[PDB]
């Protein structure tokens, strides 16, 4: 059962947390057990676990959000990948992309700095 | 932008005295303040939900020690 | 094309607004 | 700039009319509140707020209300000193409440667990 | 067929229903 | 005070002494402590409505014109200051004798020794 | 006054016997008052469901200690 | 007459626990413990306590995977059971079967070894 070398998640988590926060593995430990308690939760199964379910929800999305070239071209971009067939969880990856689907239009609500107030 | 201020402080505190707030003239502008600077709306009404039911509990144990 | 009638177009939306109304009390209740 | 932490202290003592020694417990529970995660508000489009706010008004018979609402709203956007207009009529909103219908007297049965 | 007015009637009957049922669970 | 009213309500409940309920008084003034949202509905007229609705719901029809004429003796005598709450509150509390009491799992008492 | 206090607590308790809310004349009076004086619907309501499992819970552990 | 010595609700969770993960009772405290934290929490009442109301969610359920065949059976198998009357409980058994129903056509997310983190 072919398991490529996968680095542990914790492993992988931190370089996750150091490549977001742009800082050291060592700075960044209270955010990793923080992150190890988020994955170690029980989630929900997502909404669509259908390739091509997750598809249409996307160029949906993309169409709602008036990026009708986002659509098309994500469209395209999907049959590709399903025809390239390298992936062994496209569902995942799918869901995944569409869940962290920002719209450029809508300001970034900024998380204001006041969060770190509570951290003392 | 002070009389701007100004009379978006004087908006709001005719607002929230339309609809019953509580709020009296510092709290709504440290409200507004805070609010303009980017405090979370959900985070502020929370506290400001808080202060009102501590302060209607504390109203209940002066009654109820009386 | 009989144009959905006044009464008809209230009902419908009665009976979703309804509907949605039992379902935000249930999801509160529990 | 005093920090926001000290501005939420001052205005939670100034309102309640108490020393900070006498609103410890009120405190820390609204340190833990604004420290927790909360639920987005129900509205965070300033627009939309506004339409939520009027139509409840308006189903409310709360006319005169709905009015002043409007006047200030009007004011708030003339005036434009608020960078976030949106988050300070969601919290009008929530604060909100029905003039007509007479505040619900906190019951001195809240008191037992004051002790 | 609901006439374009009924239709846009009933859409934002539903719609302000839905708004308020999510709002309140917001709230809640 | 009404602290020792629902006391001495729980005790009668229960048929427990105070002292056999204090868990239960705790977990009680927890929920009554807790920020609650406005409640949906504080109309005395559309509580009753809604009772009525729920009492027929059931197929029982007679206990729902016994419950609108208890409401309406309670409407007519002024007693309760706040008809809509305890309209709603009973509303709520009813139960349909057709459903079947999700009969709380011998499991529990497991954990209670 | 008395007597339509009397009269209003029969009501209640055939409401509650017909509806089998399983309701006292004391709880169902208790509930009255703490209704009348301001106490939250949904809380209330909550209240009485939590009320209901600890009495079936104590029932059940007075007949398993009997 | 000494009704079969039906150990307590805890001591048959346990043994259900140790029939499930294939260990002996004493390797699965741990999850005596979990399975005693969730008995004791409150469940909701199920959706539906009739037993044909249950028979026919569970037929149109089938039907939403189309397995249409699979829904006639469940009915025929539910009138059956109804009419047994050996069940004392048919709207919780339903309820249950309901419940534990896998789709066959949903490609099974392979549970990330990332879940035993939280396990321990």
């Amino acid at each position: 059962m072919a398991t490529p070398d996968q680095k542990s998640p914790n492993v992988l988590l931190q370089n996750l947390c150091c490549r977001i926060l742009g800082r050291s593995e060592a700075d960044v430990a209270q955010q990793f057990q923080y992150a190890v308690r988020v994955i170690g939760s029980n989630f929900a199964p997502t909404v669509e676990r259908d390739e091509f379910l997750v598809a249409e929800k996307i160029k949906k999305e993309l169409i709602r959000q008036r990026r009708e070239a986002d659509a098309a071209l994500f469209s395209e971009l999907h049959r590709k990948l399903h025809s390239q067939g390298v992936l062994k969880n496209k569902w995942s990856i799918l869901y995944l992309l569409l869940s962290l689907s920002e719209d450029p239009r809508r300001q970034p609500s900024k998380v204001s700095s006041y969060a770190t107030l509570f951290a003392q | 932008n002070l009389n701007a201020v100004r009379e978006t402080m004087d908006v709001l505190l005719e607002i929230s005295r339309i609809l019953n707030t509580g709020l009296d003239m510092e709290t709504l502008s440290i409200c507004v303040r805070l609010c303009e600077q980017g405090i979370n709306p959900e985070a502020l009404s929370s506290v400001i939900k808080e202060l009102r039911k501590a302060t209607e509990a504390l109203k209940a144990a002066e009654n109820m020690t009386s | 094309n009989a144009p959905l009638t006044s009464i008809q177009i209230r009902f419908i939306q009665n009976m979703i607004q309804e509907t949605l109304d039992d379902f935000r009390e249930a999801c509160h209740r529990d």
